[PDB]
DNA sequence: ATCAATATCCACCTGCAGATTCTACCAAAAGTGTATTTGGAAACTGCTCCATCAAAAGGCATGTTCAGCTGAATTCAGCTGAACATGCCTTTTGATGGAGCAGTTTCCAAATACACTTTTGGTAGAATCTGCAGGTGGATATTGAT
DNA sequence: ATCAATATCCACCTGCAGATTCTACCAAAAGTGTATTTGGAAACTGCTCCATCAAAAGGCATGTTCAGCTGAATTCAGCTGAACATGCCTTTTGATGGAGCAGTTTCCAAATACACTTTTGGTAGAATCTGCAGGTGGATATTGAT
């Protein structure tokens, strides 16, 4: 399916990034797991806002208000 | 002759390119095609600015590249250099993600 | 014929700031000074963002602020890092930073 | 319609500060959500501070006591300076 | 001296406590936190509304506002019948008058 | 005829002073009649969902009157009330008795 | 006629009370090296939360910390307190 | 003849107790002169609500405990039973409060 | 540490495309000059609530002894995770067009804000009630030694 | 597989401190009747947005080989828990002076509410520039071997 086009040299791109040196075979699919709780979660809050702005495409300010309200302020796309 | 670096040096070299680095790590498709099947559990006939799929990239990149440092630093701490699902799992906690 | 930003000598707009606080549900009578005062400490902080970044730029021989020099403007700063501890910076990447048991030799 | 912006005046400080340098269009927004997000948590605490206090109007004490309680100690410092310094000059203006 | 009145949710905790454990009362320090609670959720649901009115450059807060709130604020389940108990105290509201 | 807007609504909660104080709190400059229903309404179904809750905790451990103790236990043992409190801070609630299983001797 | 000077304080925060709370926090066994860094830790947070509060405080024009300005200083630092006031 | 507890049997039963209680585990006056203390370093001729003395102890203990556990999850991540400096910095470190 | 040989990096230059700066204009904000409002700062002052102070009592904090069991130091083999070259295919990306929609306008009926004028619902102490906090003494586990 | 030593539970009791009920004003709902707004409900734009198309290109999936790391097993000094003797200072209970909230009145400096009158900041084409992306050719780094 489609998370697992979330490949493991990407997911160990961003371990690079953080990093990490070594990383245990379990690690990736584990991964796999918290970006689409992660996802879900900002998505559902953006789309909420979607649904009352009463549209039908998810616009950038939704993402960020969403992000904004979960704690996870995001500059670069706001305004 | 066919020449090999050492197990761990690639790594370091890894490293320090992408700490140097700016760029997305996951491939702009692959994360679109993601994006707009979790949304569709929420809501139907969803478009997307391409803005809004770019501002997701971004938070999830910084999400879990922040994330794989918390762990790296629980690898570290029980006398290890390799994260393990553990590792991710108290950094989850102690963050407060879910406990 | 005289502005209230010239006039408290300020780049930023004590004109627009101060509408932006009548309309933003933040109390029923905004004061005189307030958007000065406000206006002032915005500009401040912008000043010295920017000029932390503007050094940043110049570090990797460039002559335009791209987010990477507001990123390591921002996070080489003890107390700019404290004010935007929970702020994502697109574009911004991360220090290079490694752990030393991680180093070899 | 228009969508207006911190832009210019970002630039103009940018100008006084670094007149050398120019700022990409990306990182110009990103400062552009540091003014409007800063913006808010003084104006939030600020409103905050006048409800504790029963009180109806948002004062520049009220946008000083915030910028006390939102920024470090010697980011609170400079910026309380500054603020009293542009309001005292206005006052004395006219 | 003629203490100008400090009000309180106290009195509707009360009665609703009464609705579901008519054994039961209430120690005041739990009163209190419940007090405390009310006030919170109530503020949290009323800044999210608020914040809901500005980005739709409304004016005006409906119980539609309150609700995308709600769905924001609340877990789900949580969220699923708090906006069922809204919707149902809206409607009958609605038809009384 | 006298009339009450929470009765009106069929609510414990007051209608009429959540109307209020929505009004005096800076949120915006028109409110809805519905708004305060609405609220009330939710204010007043999360207040039941803990007392219920309390309630019991009170009952399991052998008492008449709920006390913060009580409150504490029906919230963190909420998967939902719990996330729904997560930073929130409960004076004289204790904590739910945990010990990690490494701990214990056998 | 003058007031008492007080120095020393965060000794009252005494061992047994930090194992108490460790406890609480359901630890087993701990090194001699934690009081010392509890306290310094008890210091940070309590300052901090001081700070605010008593930043409230001169904001109201008072000589009076109340409990209100504990909570709203505790509040605007991230952990919500009920018990004593909203 | 002399009798003894095992060592760690009256810590689990410690644990046992205090989880099960709720009362303030600081002595009331150590702490409150902690308070005017700390306090008069800020300011100076202050008085205190005795009720924001105790906001701030049940705060204060409330974040202790709080720390504690997260403290003795890395005690145990790096398969130990005693709880050390070292694990409430990586604590502090990832709950992000200084790290 | 030298001795040598793949690969990695780093510098200095270089041509151009993608953006960035610079220029030329107009509705909508901003600044003004009045006419009022109005909040809240000052000036008493009635009164909770804080700060001391004292005096007596045991609940605990301190400090010492002492040995059990934990943490740390060491060793080592099995095997997991890195590096590498191959072979393949999914992602990129570049228009190209059609259409779904954000984004704006133009009214109006519905809903809301006012301004007063009554009508209760809540609240603040007094007046009663009643959990349960503490204190005992025997049954039931739990724990640790022969 | 047992008993001796403690700690844990559970019931039953009883007066008070804290909860509940009872009464009585007042701030605040509620009911009416004008006097505004506003949030949509339709008609239509221009625009970003999906859908393909069609190659090309790196970026990914596999499999092989093995370096080196993680986990296991053992060992031991010495750290930290359990227990005890001592007496300190925290906790309790009561009283008192007065500092400082809190509550009302009184009244201008300040803010709002208009009504116009400027001015600025935004938009769409216009006009140089800064890096990017490659290109050598020069030391560096990493690794295999006397
Ligand atoms: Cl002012
Ligand atoms: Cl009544
Ligand atoms: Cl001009
Ligand atoms: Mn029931
Ligand atoms: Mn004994
Ligand atoms: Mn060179
Ligand atoms: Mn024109
Ligand atoms: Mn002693
Ligand atoms: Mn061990
Ligand atoms: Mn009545
Ligand atoms: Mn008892
Ligand atoms: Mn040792
Ligand atoms: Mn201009
Ligand atoms: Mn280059
Ligand atoms: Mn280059
Ligand atoms: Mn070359
Ligand atoms: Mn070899």
């Amino acid at each position: 399916d489609n998370i697992q086009g979330i490949t493991k040299p990407a997911i160990r791109r961003l371990a690079r990034r953080g990093g990490v040196k070594r990383i245990s075979g379990l690690i990736y699919e584990e991964t796999r797991g918290v970006l689409k709780v992660f996802l879900e979660n900002v998505i559902r809050d953006a789309v909420t806002y979607t649904e009352h702005a009463k549209r039908k495409t998810v616009t950038a300010m939704d993402v960020v208000y969403a992000l904004k309200r979960q704690g996870r302020t995001l500059y670069g796309f706001g305004g | 002759k066919p020449h090999r670096y050492r197990p761990g040096t690639v790594a370091l070299r890894e490293i320090r390119r992408y700490q140097k680095s700016t760029e997305l790590l996951i491939r702009k498709l692959p994360f679109q095609r993601l994006v707009r099947e979790i949304a569709q559990d929420f809501k139907t006939d969803l478009r997307f600015q391409s803005s809004a799929v770019m501002a997701l990239q971004e938070a999830c990149e910084a999400y879990l590249v922040g994330l794989f440092e918390d762990t790296n630093l629980c690898a570290i701490h029980a006398k290890r250099v390799t994260i393990m699902p553990k590792d991710i799992q108290l950094a989850r906690r102690i963050r407060g993600e879910r406990a | 014929s005289k502005s209230r930003s010239s006039r408290a000598g300020l780049q930023f707009p004590v004109g627009r700031i101060h509408r932006l606080l009548r309309k933003g549900n933040y109390a029923e009578r905004i004061g005189a000074g307030a958007p000065v005062y406000l206006a002032a400490v915005l500009e401040y902080l912008t000043a010295e963002i920017l000029e932390l970044a503007g050094n940043a730029s110049r570090d990797n021989k460039k002559t335009r602020i791209i987010p990477r020099h507001l990123q390591l403007a921002i996070r080489n700063d003890e107390e700019l890092n404290k004010l935007l501890g929970g702020v994502t910076i697109a574009q911004g990447g991360v220090l290079p930073n490694i752990q030393a048991v991680l180093l070899p030799k | 319609t228009r969508k207006e912006s911190y832009s210019i005046y970002i630039y103009k400080v940018l100008k006084q500060v670094h007149p050398d340098t120019g700022i990409s269009s990306k990182a110009m927004s990103i400062m552009n959500s540091f003014v409007t997000d800063i913006f808010e948590r003084i104006a939030s605490e600020a409103s905050r501070l006048a409800h504790y206090s029963k009180r109806s109007t948002i004062s520049s004490r009220e946008i000083q006591t915030a910028v006390r309680l939102l920024l470090p100690g010697e980011l609170a410092k400079h910026a309380v300076s500054e603020g009293t310094k542009a309001v005292t000059k206005y006052t004395s203006s006219k």
